[PDB]
């Protein structure tokens, strides 16, 4: 990969940084530490806050809103690190900003970043 | 047949002969000119409605009938979450089971019994023709068949496009016909990234075909008693509305104080808000959801009164997981959410938004 | 053929296409089984560390546990829990030290006990599995203290409380044989039997000296508590076997893992966890390679397999990677696990043919220790 | 051109041959100077992190400081101290959270203050230098809180005590201009001037709006407190400059760091600390490369240098490595510092010719932030 | 760079793992984090315990006893990591054992490992 | 020439005419048969020595003169540590300044003044001959010159090969003439890896040319009073030995209770141990240093009494940084240290090891 090239989504492997729903992920893919595409790993705490991007699905040619959520309360998993910033805005438009640790609302006031899940919330 | 059943329901819905003194129809309290809610003032303002005797008040706010036909029948899903049903406490399984209740409720339409309702229907030559065409000869001579038939018709009428048109600005924007303003777009953004999406969206993930901005679940968000409404209702200073736990056959005390998540469609025009009509303004209804977010002085005060929100009527089973979000909505974001929620107003009620 | 990430994409696209809703939530790991394997990453002496919980059959990370400075992991042989002894400081690596034991539920990974150890008693050392050990009943955790003097700490897991330190002689490692008894290895070359009650001085009995002073026994012997079998290699690959199944130490005939020919050609064990033992099969596995005599901690590229009752070589595998530690699953047709610190990867082999089946990469900074439960 | 390790081996061999004795001890770092540079390593969101203190003239690590989760470093302009706001948890990454500020002596590196911040108020975010800032007297540290509502915490460093939180509007970043005043940037496109006291509502005054909603101002602006100059690039390499030297905001003419032709061919800034500003030369340095418009946090391989008064380009350096962050030393004949997160290496260049002079590798796991003192 | 080959000391660069004094170092060379061949970096605490090896010096053909000392109370430096084991024995002969964190006697009861110095204490 | 001066000093060293009643010479308390220490039993055993008057006992143990010539003259180093000098409290700067002190000390040789020393010197024809040849005619007629010249000769004699031969097993092993036994080698390895090397070794690092197993510094290791020696000394139950703070010109309260680190050469044959002779056995002397390491018996209990060591005479300025090592010596490492220290015995005293 040329890191500066336009990002090219695929819909065939959720563990790769170019998977279509990961267009604005910053951190680690939860599926690689024992969670799944939309569930957290045992022992971690699911935040209630989220961040949104509009991610193009090459399977059906449609763009979907992905409201990312963090799994919190463990040190960073270190497996399947990815940083994509499709449509990602600076911190003064936080609903689109991905450097913030979005662990708000997690049980037991968990605030450390482990990994991020990628559920769809609507069509753009 | 399916058209005809709904057309019969349409006549019944506006007919005051289904009330004891003949002053009141479904449309008296669910007024089509007000997104199927009650414009009339009673001893508690618009918080609760006055029945056919002209004196009895109910103890819950009359909800909209718009989009009610999208609610699944009452059931407990995989997760042990109760879902669906009708009334704020889900005590009716579905629209057909709910329709006969106002008719016999002595604080509402107050008919003495099913025979008295049958006798009213029998009086009208057009009901004799239209009921018999759909349900068979003699239907109106048998109080049980007649009553069950009227409820079927009313339920069929509420399932028409008249009640659920999907023609709000939100629907036009989703179809690509129109665009949100920056403020409405910001409000949409906030709605889908903050906690609103956890309760007032049909699905946990994926995309809904006909979104009505409710997951149809039952939650206790910790609302206080509406004191003027509870006095008008006459239930007593010591009465507790247990919400879902009052549905016969629910015994689980974890269900106490939980009410059905309302659809937010037409929310801008169906004030006052919550199951007891306690808040006048939409902004105040949204701010009440900040109550459990943080420790700041500002979160504890009702802007309409200048006083604290009040102690919960049921102080157990609060939905703290969702509500204790650790982020308080600032006034800019509440403005944006109000702008967004206004886009959920059906086209025919847009003229109502100004007032 | 189809990877996990690919089958997961196919399942997600199908759920989306079919309108299948699912609530985002915290998963539970699958039930502990014979093929669950734990990889601990001491991270080259870092102040915080990680353990990976892995399904060996799929080659999938199924959970993680965070630990502090040089933690010692243990895994109940029956699958009922895991635990570790760990160490944290008030300001990362400085300030007030707290040593503690956590017990975790093996499916939710939630802590079910957090037991503080008074006076900072843990031995802080590159990770040796037998420096912290469970009694066969799973009710007690025993841990080694080196400073100020050798001692063994008794932690009641059932009652969630630290009980006391047992003072011992110049001895190392803890091999528990009963609810109230464990063996240690002495500087002088003997094993010591330590018997302890709820109150009082423990009863301490030494065996005969079993190795000479110029024979070097490695820091990573294999011990099968269910077999009562201690398998202890030296730097040359001579293998001591001690049978503890009668409650007392019986010394078995020593075996040679390498030939006279190979030894004179520079074959020697090397690595971290150099030796593994399979109980049902009664078989020893040993990481070996051609190396200078003082390169004993470097990676090795071969494993020899030998019958424990006779000492006959059963197999010699070319591993194909730089391997630091090995272990096996304790079922029939076991897996041979071969962890590379340098690659941060767990290579998973069939233990009979030595063939590589799958591998799990990105296991922390410098992973070193593999642990399995003997559930049979 | 003997390396530091070779000069040291030659010095040690001479001492050995001379019979020179020397007592092993704890060193002091050399005195802070203009060519001291600090590199912080957020370590890709790990629970613990490190800062490296570097002599840029020798290309030598002279010290390190440990920190917790996503700490914010600050360095006093006069070399008198350095400090961070940091966050730890009672069991590595879970349990009770403690946020605190530490102040360190710049030569012994020992903590001279440890100040708890009540109710866990720090904003946990990938590290932005101007989310925690010193007033120009160095008596007060100011830090940003995002949850539950935007606020600025006031920490009295002289008195070693937390003072208060201040409520602020929907605004971000903190640029101190006086003992009691700082500026922030508002969502609505204005700056807000906040003048505060020990108790009471702060006086908050907005500037005029200076940018549209669709021009995006990066998270890493350069701010020279001594010049009062705020240098704020957008995603396209348009640079806003605000002169705060009068105590109020004055908007300077905007400049374009890239030509129209370069912009048409896909040149844009990118990385983490994309911009540097040299006060005495009044020069702006911007990390740029050819890239898709949403690859704005990838490394860049070029730096453009331009005169801040005229916008004229002075140079375009080819860096020869993948660079994420830049800064400069603030003395005459400055060094340009070019930190590669992927190589974990700081490359030190002559800022006039752009020539790579030396480098310092092995800087942690994902070093991102460079800080220098303006001691002039 | 063959890891299993006999180690070959040099006397020309103290920051390389084959420098003659590092024949039983396990950790990181302190000269790479702000210390020097025989001094600890600032902020760290010099332990009083030690471990010993006999290290051959190719320059003068003599063998010296190096009694290694740890610099403690910081997380591990991460720079110039090295593991040599010339004459290194197992834990039960601890005077010669190098997996132990030999932070005993450090000021402030510092017990975390940052890096190791290589002072000569004698001839062998 | 310097043969000559040393040869004079050899004469003086065994001459009891330097004591008031002619009952004692330097060699009486510094017996060459006992590595130049005192074999005689007084009221406190071998803890302290009895002077010329037959009754007066000192309050400190008589140390070896072996290797004392390698000690630097007293000075304060750039690290603020006092170093070198002579006596357990360093109150004499060097051997020359020390030599006249026992001659005039009433609890030792008890000469009433320098004039009395000169008078005894002048009465010996061999001394008239030997002193005049090195110092000039009439030297013995001037008391100050006589006393100074006697001190110079004694200091010269103590600086010959006879007092510092460097012929112990340890020296032969370092020269590669022989090897340690396994136990001795284990002892040496403990010595150089545990705290001992931080005080009982010449240098902080590198190799010493002529090692004498002391860094010449001053440390308070928290020793209790030796009650029976204190009694015998007559200084009174109220007396406190302040060590280095007693040296004239030292005022710094941090020097209170500190004493010069002894060379460990010949230690195996120079018991009892410490500045007050309080421990009889070499093993006990080593275990005492275990005191600030643990709550276990090899730490709190004196094996010679079965009771706790007893409170320090001077409870401040303890060398806790060096002594609170976090590691307690077990009996096997104490055995190994004893075996190693035995190898520091000069060849001529090997028969005393016995
Ligand atoms: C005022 C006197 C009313 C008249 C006449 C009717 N209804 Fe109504 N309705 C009223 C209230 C106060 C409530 C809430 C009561 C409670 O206990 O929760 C309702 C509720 C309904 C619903 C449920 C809608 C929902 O839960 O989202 C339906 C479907 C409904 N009402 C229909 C209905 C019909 C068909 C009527 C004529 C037969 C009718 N109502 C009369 C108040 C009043
Ligand atoms: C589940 C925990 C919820 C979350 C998160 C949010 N809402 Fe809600 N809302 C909920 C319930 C159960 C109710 C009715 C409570 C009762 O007993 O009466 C509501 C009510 C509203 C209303 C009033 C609607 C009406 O009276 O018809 C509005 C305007 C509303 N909610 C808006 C809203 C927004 C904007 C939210 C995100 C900030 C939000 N709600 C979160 C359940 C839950
Ligand atoms: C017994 C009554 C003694 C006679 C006769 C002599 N000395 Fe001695 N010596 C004695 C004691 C008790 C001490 C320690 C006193 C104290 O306060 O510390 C000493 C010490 C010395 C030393 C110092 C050695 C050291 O500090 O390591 C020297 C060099 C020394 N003595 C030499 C010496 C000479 C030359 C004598 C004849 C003039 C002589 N001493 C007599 C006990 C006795
Ligand atoms: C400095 C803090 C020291 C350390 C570490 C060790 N020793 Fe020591 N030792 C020290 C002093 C100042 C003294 C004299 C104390 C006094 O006031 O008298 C000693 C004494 C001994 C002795 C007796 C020597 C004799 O009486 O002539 C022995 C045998 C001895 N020391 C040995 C020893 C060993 C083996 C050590 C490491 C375990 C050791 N000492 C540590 C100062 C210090
Ligand atoms: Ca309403
Ligand atoms: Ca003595």
């Amino acid at each position: 990969t040329d890191p500066r090239a336009k990002w090219v989504p695929q819909d065939n492997d959720i563990q790769a940084c170019d998977y279509w729903r990961h267009c604005s992920i910053d951190g680690n893919i939860c599926d690689c530490s024992g969670g799944s595409l939309t569930n957290c790993p045992p022992g971690t705490k699911l935040a209630t806050a989220s961040w949104v991007a509009s991610c193009y699905n090459p399977t059906d040619g449609q763009s979907y809103l992905i409201a990312y959520r963090d799994c919190c309360g463990y040190n960073v998993s270190g497996r399947c690190p990815c940083l994509n910033t499709e449509g990602e805005l600076p911190v003064y438009r936080p609903e689109f900003a991905n450097d913030i640790i979005w662990c708000f609302g997690a049980e037991d006031d968990a605030m450390t970043y482990h990994c991020t899940i990628s559920p769809i919330v609507g069509k753009a | 047949a399916d058209d005809a059943l709904a057309a019969l329901g349409a006549q019944l819905f506006v007919d005051p002969a289904l009330s004891r003194n003949a002053t009141q129809s479904c449309a008296t309290c669910h007024d089509p000119a007000r997104a199927f809610t009650d414009p009339r003032e009673g001893k508690a303002g618009l918080a609760v409605s006055v029945g056919d005797d002209g004196q009895s008040h109910g103890d819950r706010n009359t909800p909209t009938l718009g989009y009610a036909a999208l609610v699944p029948a009452f059931h407990r899903d995989a997760n042990g979450k109760y879902k669906g049903g009708q009334f704020w406490d889900g005590r009716a399984d579905d629209l057909k089971q709910q329709a006969g209740q106002p008719m016999l409720n002595p604080v509402e339409m107050a008919m003495p019994d099913r025979a008295a309702v049958a006798a009213r229907l029998r009086d009208d030559p057009a009901y004799r023709t239209g009921f018999e065409a759909l349900f068979g000869k003699g239907v109106l001579d048998d109080p049980e068949r007649a009553f069950d038939a009227a409820a079927e018709a009313l339920a069929a009428y509420q399932a028409t496009g008249e009640f659920s048109p999907f023609d709000s600005k939100y629907d036009r924007v989703m179809r690509g016909e129109e665009k949100f303003t920056p403020l409405e777009e910001f409000g949409y953004t906030v709605f889908i990234t903050w906690n609103c999406r956890l309760c007032h969206m049909q699905r946990k993930q994926g995309v809904a075909e006909r979104e009505t901005f409710t997951n149809f679940e039952y939650h206790n968000i910790g609302l206080p008693v509406n004191e003027t409404a509870r006095e008008a209702s006459g239930l007593g200073a010591d009465h507790v509305d247990h919400g879902l736990l009052a549905r016969p056959g629910i015994e689980d005390p974890a269900q106490s104080g939980r009410f059905k998540v309302p659809s937010l469609r037409n929310v801008a025009v169906t004030g006052p808000y919550m199951h007891n009509g306690v808040f006048t303004d939409l902004r105040t209804a949204i701010l009440f959801h900040n109550k459990y977010t943080s420790r700041r002085p500002e979160a504890k005060i009702n802007p309409e009164t200048g006083a604290p929100w009040g102690e919960p009527e049921v102080a157990r089973n609060l939905s703290l997981a969702e509500l204790q979000s650790g982020l308080m909505l600032d006034d800019g974001r509440v403005d944006a959410l109000v702008a967004f929620l206004e886009t959920l107003t059906d086209r025919r009620y847009e003229p109502l938004l100004e007032e | 053929q189809e990877t996990q990430g690919q089958a997961a994409a196919r399942a997600a696209a199908a759920d989306l296409a079919a309108g299948q809703d699912d609530e985002p939530r915290i998963l539970e790991a699958p039930a502990p089984d014979a093929r669950r394997v734990y990889v601990n990453d001491p991270a080259h002496f870092a102040a915080v560390t990680q353990q990976f919980v892995i399904d060996g059959e799929a080659g999938r990370v199924i959970g993680m546990i965070d630990g502090g400075f040089l933690p010692n992991p243990v895994v109940a042989d029956d699958g009922s829990f895991i635990a570790h002894a760990s160490t944290v400081f008030s300001r990362i690596a400085r300030g007030e030290r707290t040593d503690y034991v956590e017990v975790f539920d093996p499916v939710t990974l939630l802590p079910t006990a957090d037991i503080e150890l008074p006076d900072a008693p843990r031995f802080l050392v590159g990770t040796y599995p037998w420096m912290t050990s469970l009694t066969p009943d799973g009710k007690t955790l025993l841990f080694y203290q080196f400073s100020p003097a050798p001692a063994v700490g008794v932690v009641d897991l059932e009652g969630k409380a630290f009980k006391r330190m047992l003072d011992v002689p110049d001895c190392y490692h803890i091999f528990p044989t009963a609810p109230d008894t464990f063996f240690m290895h002495c500087r002088d070359g003997s094993l010591a039997k330590v018997a302890f009650g709820t109150e009082g001085t423990p009863e301490i009995t030494h065996t005969e000296v079993f190795h000479p002073e110029d024979e070097f026994l490695i820091n990573h012997p294999a011990y099968s508590q269910k077999a009562g079998r201690l398998v202890w290699p030296t730097y040359t690959g001579k293998i001591h076997q001690i049978d503890l199944s009668s409650g007392d130490a019986k010394f078995l005939p020593a075996v040679e893992a390498l030939t006279e020919a190979e030894r004179a050609d520079g074959w020697r064990p090397g690595g971290w966890q150099q030796v593994a033992y399979h109980r049902a099969l009664d078989r020893i596995y040993l990481l070996v390679d051609q190396r200078d005599e003082w390169r004993h901690k470097t990676a090795s590229r071969f494993v020899v397999v030998l019958d424990a009752k006779t000492g006959e070589r059963l197999a010699k595998f070319e591993m194909g990677h730089e391997i630091d530690s090995i272990n096996v699953s304790q079922d029939e047709k076991p897996l041979l696990y071969a962890l590379s610190t340098g690659d941060k990867t767990l290579y998973i082999h069939d233990a009979e043919s030595g063939e590589e089946l799958r591998s799990v990469n990105q296991l922390g900074h410098g992973p070193q220790v593999i642990t399995t439960a003997d559930m049979g």
